[PDB]
DNA sequence: CCCCGGGGCCCCCCCGGC
DNA sequence: TTTTTTCGGGGGGGCCCCGGGG
């Protein structure tokens, strides 16, 4: 803990005020001006992980109370105790007193609540109902379906979307800036394809390239550098692979996957889901082909997961590939 | 055993120290600077503050080159200090970029010496400044008879009122199985300075607080024989122990009247 | 002090004499017969049974659905006799160390309330321990208290509950005299209901009185809180509302087992209109009602139906071979359910997939009369006999080489033909050559015993075991006896 | 007196008389046994796994390892529940069976084991290169039969106390090992005796106990029925000549174990009679085979494979009924009840033979 | 800012019992007890924000007048409601000496009751009976099946339904003429579809819009509500194409942020409660979405296997 | 120096979806 | 016309033993 930079870039990088909160313009712009305005209900936050709900919440916290927030709020995650009797004595007790230093309302956070027991969150609603003239409560999820229904009756939802492309490229540039970097444009095309929204996993995948280069001062991170340090296939290798199993024989078909594979030591999950994401945009005249590609590569997928023979598994995808484009004739 | 050393001629003093406030916090950061010792804490709860105040008069020895912060979970604190005797010295010591801090208990007539170590915590905890307020009301009375009163109405509710009045103060509890209410007045007797009741007001007020809080701060009553309370509308309640040297304050937030 | 007009027509009406309450007359003369003949069985230690068999029992056990009157009839049947009545409840803490303390201090003891009052029976405790279906706890609940002293008790005991087919109630299983309160007829109530109505100042239809004590099943507190709460504002309990009252009134009773299992096969209610008004969120809902049982009796009864809902050409094995292999998926379900992940999400799909699937497919006309699952039985007898199979492998340890399942398949037909056939066909001069086996691999009597057991098909020993004369089992367990044995597992 | 399969089973590795190859193999381990790493032997059942493991272990320390005791080890769960475990040890090698304890087979791996391994040996056994024997072994009987969070938990434990313990694993498959078990361990093949060399042991049996025989053929036959299995063909061999007043014939039948008889009954029933009530019946002859200690895995196997011999039977019946075999035996894997499962197989084959 | 504003849910929370809309019939019933007196005990069971704590709080205030503060024990999942509490603070409560109008009784409002557990209401048997000449009790639930059978035979069972859409129409036009709200019919109507009969909801959400972007109409109430994902689902579901279906799924749901257990709860929901396709495929379809769940849970939670379970749908539906 | 009140563990018993 | 498995949470009964008072 000696200085910010000894940190890694996913907590290193995290928000400090609303305004460095990317790609939820939407939800920041309603929440200021609820704030703005003295207006602020009860927030439920649902969003996917890393998006940004937790920086969202805890910048809110610094733009109301100020430096001193964290002794102004009660905050309470899955790490901590929450149970009924926490719920019955904690919660309550805060949610009931006075501020000690200011004379403003009280926020609770319950962040991940979805990892909370129904009772605890049964107990929760006459607390919101009772204490509402001076309390607020924020409740931040990843899966709606763990909340009970009288829990959502009380707040006002906020979905975090995946973040947009935009909002990556300029936080990129930001972290560019800062490290003194260079990113070439099929790079970031390549970083922001992997992403899938997620900017830790963004930021992770930077950090990974930065450390990889040997002069980081002069030295470009090309797609070449992403994909070796995150050992992802390339899209030159998934479409000779797709090429060779719809057009080649059994034999030179296997050739080409096995010498594909052992060219880069890459992974059979990545190949598949990379066919999948090409096949996906394929304009198939007979709906059959598309299920039973979409079936036999989930039961393959799904022996992957549990490990198995890799050949067999190369093997199989390459059979039911064939079996299922084999409908296409007529 | 080179950047602090503060030895307390008697361990006791210390072990009660802590245990005025051990049940109220847990994680405590103790910064310790040339002029002495302070430390800053918030209940979980975040309803009660407590600040502790020790000043170089009350050890044997003092020193300390630079200030240390010293990031100490009470409980175990406790337990060490429990293995001490009451008629040997306690010396704490701490050194540069300590992730620990040693007690020494000495009893030099008997020639014993035990030394315990307690590993550090890193608690991000910034002193937070307890701004000075002109409190409408501030009283003091021994603190034994202000225990017996919390004790006795914590038996009927959950919520005490303490209401200030010209030339009055009452202590009021409303529960399921009745109410009950405690009146006392200002008196003074030179005969005897340490059971007078004073009070000053400017402003008569009403505050009502958690039973269990109070509870937790009146077991402070085993450092000082008077106890100190401040009170005013829109600030929080202060219950101030003294002691030779320093002090021990309870910064207590009052209910929402609604 | 209390006017009477704003007491409950349930306390305004509560039978103040034996004669007021409606139905269940056997059970009621049964238990004033038992009662008034409680201190002539004591005279006798409770030992020669009287003409109507309650002479044996020294506690009566009432038990019946809620509202009949359970109560009420123990009270009353206490009081007319002139005992003193030492009731408790369900409010009261009937723990192992209060009971210790509070009732078994009663049970021989002398009333002074009663001595003060004062028949020849007013200073005795009638003990009435009513709600014991409440009595929540295992060895610390004091419910085997409660049977313990149902054996031992110098006054009469009553114990009331609702359901006395618990696991709870287990250890009740033979100590008290059973009484039975069951749903009484709508004559009985009739009489009551209509005094109740010309009292009350309201029009009631005699007819309509037939449906809304259908619609309480048979619950004479609901159907007079009913009343009530109807003639509140509407005094005409016409015709023309009896839907609207007995809809607003249905109680949400969770069916039992054997009822739970008549309903998911029943074949109407898989049919097109049969779903739409008995739709797939009621079967599974009548699945959830008891979801530890309900998948049993699905498994239990799916093969003893006359299906009509067999698809044109499906035979009624195709049907039943679909259910068996749903069920075989549900229990896989199941077993992801009951593992370290707590999977309890899928609570919903097991439903689906170990009941309403199968009998969907077999849905018909019951073919016999519901039955009651074997797999609980099996699975404890199948659990003793595998605790019996450890115990004789590691006391053979030392000699043999294998694993218990490796014993039993293989080792134990070879071991009979050198324990039992030498008895069978030497006779007496078996028994030494016999000991010598059980010697070599440290085999006691229990252990003999035990493997003489575990055979199937051809080779059952029971009748063969049976037929040896007693003088040769008698001389072999007199041997044994009468000699210094090894020991393999010598704890200490 | 003991029974003549236990009587005459091999005390050493020199008293081995079938897989030369296998024998000379464990030699070869046992020749420096100081780097000797963790073993994992399977094969088929009754083939003489646990001898040829106790003779590896008497060659590496010496004959004491057949001094066997029992003790009883305690236990308790989360729940306070107290559990048992019978433990046979000696004064170089312990031996376990974690399944005995079922879904808590692995807290016998988290600390019995662990504690095992945690404890350097401080005792003096001087080995044949003169110096002081360094580990214990510990032998793990069924160890298909463990659970896959107990197999989890012996990872560590056998990677990071190498030096104080060598584990020595027994199995009829390895198809419920988990791969990093396997990598962990040296698999050693254990493959069943040739008739040839089942007939020589029970000729040798049969001339140690003086038993009258007609013929060789009558061992011949024995070791055919046994299917490869040598505890079987002693213990058949054992009870023809007690059935026979130890004087076999060319005309004595073979032996045949109850259970077999009764899923042979099973077996024609099914074949003879297709219909629902037979399936009655079928469900309480197997709730009849599963009460006694008869494995439900057994017992599928057994009903199949005496179903694939009935002659009556055409290709696609057989085939039909092997495919649903196999799907109810990955049932019978994933799940609890195995009756359910068993029943539901039966229904299927009953439906494919009409 | 440090301000709050009232929440209108709490500024317009009914006081009177002639104030609640919807359920004409047992708020009639409520009134007509209250005019008259001998309140018996009641059960009032229903779904969320729907105004059950309301009716029993109103009638509560209006039994008792100004005896409410001596004459009312309130215990909700909040509270401690254990053993010992019924055992003993409820027993106290009943028991206590407390003079009243004629007719008129202490009341026990047992907020939430379907939390309670079984022992407790076990033990409130007794208690009720003993007491009823002074005390009366009143449940309010969710669930009514949670509450014990003792229990509901010693109570007035009042089952309470969701409020028709013109109710909720009535009490939102009340509020915007209150609280002088610029609005247009789109915006109400859309503000009613997404509450789905819950005044709560309703309530919050015009207050939100309001708040946020001042004119309620359709666009500012969509900008604030999200659309009901579960009609996304039922659309994908009843999607004649498998490529409608798919793209359906990766459009409105995947690329919005919904993870795939909320999707395949919210699949196996709707396909439960689908009555206008045959209860056999909707059993088929059922299988499936549980054998998708099941996968999920193990682990794999990619849209690849949600695409599978939309194809085996599709060749089911065939 | 001895008895009583009340905090803290320890042990066991039952649920789990909409 | 009768009666089973596992974590985690919650509840509830039972001591145990420190502290404080007499
Ligand atoms: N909108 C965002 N703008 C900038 N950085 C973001 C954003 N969202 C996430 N991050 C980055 O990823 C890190 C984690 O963001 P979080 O706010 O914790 O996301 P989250 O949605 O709360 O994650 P979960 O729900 O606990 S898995 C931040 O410190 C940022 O560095
Ligand atoms: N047989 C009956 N005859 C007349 N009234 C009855 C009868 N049974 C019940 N009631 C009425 O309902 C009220 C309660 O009767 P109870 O004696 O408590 O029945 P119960 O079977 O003991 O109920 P449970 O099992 O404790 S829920 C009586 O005061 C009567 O007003
Ligand atoms: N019938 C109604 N009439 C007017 N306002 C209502 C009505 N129902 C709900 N509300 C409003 O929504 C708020 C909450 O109503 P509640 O009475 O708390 O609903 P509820 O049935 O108790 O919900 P649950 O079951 O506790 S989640 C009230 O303060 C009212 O402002
Ligand atoms: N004569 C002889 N008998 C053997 C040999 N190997 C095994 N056996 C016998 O076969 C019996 C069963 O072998 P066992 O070790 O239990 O096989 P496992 O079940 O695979 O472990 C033993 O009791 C031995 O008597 C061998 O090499 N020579
Ligand atoms: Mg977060
Ligand atoms: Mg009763
Ligand atoms: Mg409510």
């Amino acid at each position: 803990k000696r200085s910010k930079e000894n940190l890694p870039w996913v907590e290193k990088y995290r928000p400090e005020t609303l305004d460095e909160v990317y790609g939820q313009n939407e939800v920041i712009t309603t929440v200021r001006k609820f704030v703005d305005e003295g207006k602020l209900p009860h927030l439920l936050f649902y969003g996917p992980p890393g998006t940004g709900k937790t920086s969202t919440i805890v910048a809110l916290a610094r733009e109301i109370y100020g430096k001193n927030y964290s002794n102004m709020v009660l905050e309470l995650n899955a790490s901590d105790d929450r149970g009924i009797d926490v719920v019955r004595n904690q919660i309550k007790d805060f949610a009931s007193t006075r501020q000690i230093f200011s004379k403003g309302f009280k926020l609770i956070i319950l962040d991940e609540a979805d990892a909370m027991t129904n009772a605890a969150q049964n107990a929760l609603r006459r607390v919101i109902e009772r204490y509402t003239k001076n309390t607020r409560f924020c409740v931040l999820a990843n899966y709606a379906h763990k909340l009970t229904p009288a829990l959502l009756s009380r707040c006002t939802r906020f979905r975090f979307q995946p973040l947009p492309q935009e909002a990556i490229e300029r936080r990129i540039a930001n972290v560019l800036v800062h490290e003194k970097l260079k990113l070439s444009p099929n790079a970031e095309k390549a970083l922001i394809e992997l992403s899938n929204g997620d900017m830790r996993r963004v930021l992770n995948v930077l950090q990974s390239c930065k450390a990889t280069l040997d002069n980081p001062d002069e030295d470009e991170i090309s797609d070449d550098v992403i994909y070796e340090c995150c050992g992802a296939p390339r899209p030159s290798d998934l479409k000779a692979v797709l090429k060779s199993i719809l057009e080649d024989d059994w034999g030179t078909a296997h050739y080409t996957l096995n010498k594909v594979r052992s060219a880069k030591g890459l992974a059979l999950i990545d190949l598949i889901e990379g066919i999948v994401k090409i096949l996906e945009d394929y304009e198939l005249q007979n709906e059959e082909t598309r299920v039973h590609l979409l079936t036999k590569l989930a039961d393959i997928e799904y022996s992957i997961s549990k490990g198995g023979n890799d050949q067999i598994q190369g093997s199989a995808v390459i059979g039911a590939i064939k079996a299922s484009f084999e409908n296409e004739t007529k | 055993a080179s950047m602090l050393e503060a030895k307390f001629e008697e361990a006791s003093l210390f072990k009660r120290i802590i245990d005025g406030f051990k049940d109220c916090v847990q994680l405590v950061n103790f910064q310790c600077k040339e002029d002495g010792i302070i430390a800053q804490a918030v209940d979980d709860s975040r309803v009660l503050l407590v600040s502790l105040e020790i000043g170089v008069e009350a050890f044997q020895e003092y020193r300390c080159d630079h200030p240390v912060t010293l990031g100490m979970d009470l409980t175990s604190l406790s337990k060490i200090l429990r293995c001490g005797n009451n008629t040997d010295t306690l010396t704490l010591i701490a050194d540069n970029t300590p992730d620990s801090i040693i007690l020494l208990f000495e009893d030099t007539k008997k020639d014993r010496i035990a030394e315990y170590s307690l590993k550090l915590m890193d608690i991000d905890a910034d002193f937070l400044k307890i701004e000075e307020l002109q409190y409408d009301s501030t009283l003091s009375l021994p603190s034994s008879e202000f225990s017996k009163i919390v004790r006795d109405l914590s038996q009927l509710s959950d919520s005490i009122n303490i209401m200030i009045t010209k030339e009055t103060i009452k202590f009021v509890a409303d529960g399921d199985i009745g109410s009950g209410s405690v009146i006392i007045k200002p008196f003074v007797d030179m005969e005897h300075p340490e059971t007078s009741i004073k009070l000053e007001m400017d402003q008569p007020v009403d505050l009502t607080f958690g039973a269990k809080y109070l509870l937790d701060i009146i077991k402070g009553s085993s450092l000082s024989d008077r106890v100190g309370i401040r009170l005013s509308s829109e600030a929080p309640a202060l219950f101030q122990f003294d002691l030779k040297s320093g002090f021990l304050q309870f910064f207590l937030a009052p209910k929402f009247n609604d | 002090v209390v006017r009477e007009e704003d007491k409950l027509w349930t306390v305004k009406y509560a039978p103040t004499n034996l004669q007021q309450v409606c139905g269940n007359k056997g059970s009621v003369m049964k238990l004033k017969n038992w009662l008034a003949n409680w201190e002539n069985s004591k005279k006798n230690s409770f030992k020669h049974a009287g003409k109507d068999g309650s002479g044996v029992f020294r506690a009566a056990m009432l038990y019946g659905p809620p509202g009949i009157g359970k109560t009420t009839a123990a009270h009353l049947v206490a009081q007319e006799l002139g005992y003193d009545i030492l009731e408790q409840n369900a409010s009261d803490v009937r723990s192992k160390t209060l009971l210790n303390a509070g009732v078994k201090n009663a049970l021989d003891n002398m009333s002074v309330v009663g001595y003060f009052k004062h028949n020849l029976n007013g200073k005795h405790f009638v003990i009435i321990m009513d709600e014991v279906d409440g009595m929540s706890g295992g060895d610390r609940g004091g419910v085997g208290q409660l049977a313990q002293f149902c054996r031992k008790t110098s006054t009469p005991l009553i114990l009331i509950c609702n359901e006395r087919n618990l696991p709870k109630m287990r250890p009740f299983d033979r100590v008290c005299l059973d009484i039975q309160f069951r749903r009484p007829d709508a004559n009985s109530i009739k009489s009551r209901l209509m005094t109740i109505a010309i009292r009350e100042k309201f029009k009631l239809d005699p007819n309509v009185i037939d449906r809304l004590i259908q619609t309480t099943r048979g619950d004479i507190r609901q159907v007079i809180n009913l009343l009530s709460t109807i003639s509140t504002t509407t005094k005409t309990i016409n015709h023309e509302n009896i839907n609207e009252i007995s809809k607003a009134w249905e109680k949400n009773i969770a069916l039992k087992p054997f009822d739970i299992a008549h309903k998911m096969l029943d074949g109407q209610i898989y049919s097109d209109i049969g779903s739409r008004n008995f739709t797939l969120n009621d079967k599974i809902a009548l699945y959830f009602d008891d979801f530890d049982f309900t998948p049993l009796m699905i498994q239990e009864n799916y093969l003893s139906t006359r299906p009509s809902v067999l698809k044109p050409g499906q035979s009624h094995l195709e049907a039943v071979a679909e259910a068996a292999n749903c069920i075989s998926l549900g229990d896989i379900v199941e077993k992801k359910i009951r593992s370290s992940e707590q999977l309890w999400s899928l609570l919903p799909l097991h439903a689906v997939l170990s009941s309403v699937y199968p009998a969907s497919k077999v849905a018909g006309h019951m073919a016999g009369r519901i039955n009651f699952t074997a797999w609980l039985g099996q699975n404890s007898k199948s659990a003793k006999y595998y605790r019996l199979l450890q115990e004789i492998h590691y006391h053979t340890r030392l000699g043999t080489s294998t694993d218990k399942i490796g014993l039993r398949l293989d080792y134990l037909p070879t071991f009979r033909k050198r324990l039992l056939d030498p008895f069978l066909k030497q006779g007496a001069d078996a028994i030494s050559s016999v000991i010598e086996v059980m010697d070599d691999y440290y085999l006691t009597k229990e252990d003999w015993d035990s493997i003489m057991e575990f055979f199937v098909g051809p080779d059952v020993t029971t009748a063969i075991i049976k037929k040896i004369p007693a003088t040769v089992k008698s001389g072999f367990t007199r041997k044994y006896n009468s000699m210094t044995h090894p020991v393999a597992i010598y704890r200490t | 007196m003991s029974l003549w399969v236990d009587k005459y089973r091999p005390k050493s590795l020199n008293a081995l008389s079938h897989n030369e190859e296998l024998t000379n193999f464990l030699k070869s381990l046992s020749d420096q046994p100081r780097d000797l790493p963790h073993l994992l032997l399977y094969g088929p059942n009754g083939t003489g796994k646990k001898t040829r493991c106790m003779a590896l272990l008497e060659s590496i320390f010496g004959p004491g390892v057949y001094r066997l005791k029992i003790d009883v080890r305690q236990f308790v769960t989360a729940s306070n529940r107290k559990l048992e475990l019978n433990v046979v040890s000696s004064p170089y090698h312990l031996e376990i069976t974690p399944s005995d304890m079922g879904n808590n087979d692995r807290i016998v791996i988290q600390e019995l084991l662990k504690e095992v391994a945690q404890m350097e040996q401080v005792d003096f056994q001087d080995s044949k290169d003169g110096l002081a024997h360094r580990y214990k072994c510990v032998i793990i009987n069924e160890a298909n039969s463990l659970t896959k969070d107990a197999q989890a938990a012996l990872r560590r434990t056998m990677e990071k106390y190498s030096k104080n313990i060598r584990l020595i694993m027994v199995c009829d498959s390895m198809s419920p090992i988990i791969a990093p078990i396997k990598s962990r361990c040296l698999l050693i093949r254990c493959p069943a005796p040739s008739d040839s060399e089942i007939s020589t042991i029970l000729s040798d049996v049969v001339t140690n106990e003086r038993i009258q025989l007609e013929t060789k053929d009558i061992l011949k036959r024995i070791a055919q029925a046994s299917n490869g299995n040598l505890r079987v063909s002693l213990l058949m061999l054992e009870s023809m000549a007690l059935n026979n007043e130890l004087a076999l014939k060319s005309s004595s039948p073979i032996i045949k174990p109850d259970w077999i008889i009764v899923i042979h009954k099973l077996t024609r029933k099914i074949v003879k009679e297709r219909s629902v009530n037979s399936l009655i019946e079928c469900r309480a002859v197997l709730y009849d085979l599963l009460a006694h200690c008869i494995p439900a895995n057994i017992i599928l196997k057994e009903l199949t494979f005496s179903l694939l011999d009935v002659e009556t039977l055409n290709t696609t019946n057989k085939s039909s009924i092997i495919e649903y075999s196999s799907v109810f035996d990955e049932r019978l894997s994933l799940g609890n009840k195995a009756i359910f499962h068993l029943e539901g197989f039966i229904a299927k084959v009953m439906c494919c033979l009409d | 800012t440090l301000s709050l504003q009232l929440p209108w849910v709490e500024k317009y929370r009914p006081q009177v019992l002639s104030d609640i809309v919807g359920n004409k019939e047992t708020i009639d019933r409520l009134q007509q007890i209250a005019k008259d007196g001998n309140m018996p005990h009641m059960i009032i069971s229903g779904m969320p924000g729907i105004g059950k704590t309301t009716s029993v709080h109103c009638l509560a205030h209006e039994l008792l007048g100004r005896s409410y503060a001596d004459g009312v024990l309130e215990l909700n999942a909040s509270d401690d409601r254990g053993i010992d509490v019924v055992r003993n603070q409820i027993k106290h409560f009943a028991q206590k000496k407390l003079h009243l109008p004629p007719g008129k009784h202490k009341i026990v409002i047992l907020d939430e009751a379907d939390s309670m557990t079984a022992g407790a209401q076990q033990a409130l048997r007794r208690t009720m009976e003993l007491y009823s000449n002074s005390t009366r009790f009143a449940f309010a639930c969710n669930q009514s099946n949670k509450i014990i059978e003792p229990l509901q035979s010693r109570c007035a069972i009042l089952r309470y339904s969701k409020l028709s859409d013109e109710d909720v129409l009535k009490r939102l036009l009340q509020i915007i003429k209150l609280e002088d709200v610029k609005y247009t019919n789109d915006g109400l109507e859309a503000i009613i579809f997404t509450a789905e009969g819950d005044m709560r909801q309703a309530i919050n959400n015009l207050q939100s819009t309001v708040a946020g972007h001042g004119l309620v109409n359709a666009d500012n109430v969509f900008k604030i509500v999200d659309s009901p994902h579960p009609l996304i689902v039922k659309k994908m579901l009843l999607a004649s194409n498998l490529e409608d279906s798919i793209q359906i799924l990766r459009t409105d749901l995947w690329k919005k942020g919904y993870s795939s257990i909320d999707i395949v709860t919210t699949s196996f929901r709707v396909t439960k409660n689908l009555a206008q396709v045959k209860e056999s495929v909707r059993l088929e379809m059922i299988k499936e979405i549980g054998l998708t769940h099941m996968r999920i849970l193990e682990g794999v939670g990619t849209y690849l296997q949600l695409a599978s379970m939309l194809a085996k749908i599709h060749k089911l539906n065939n």
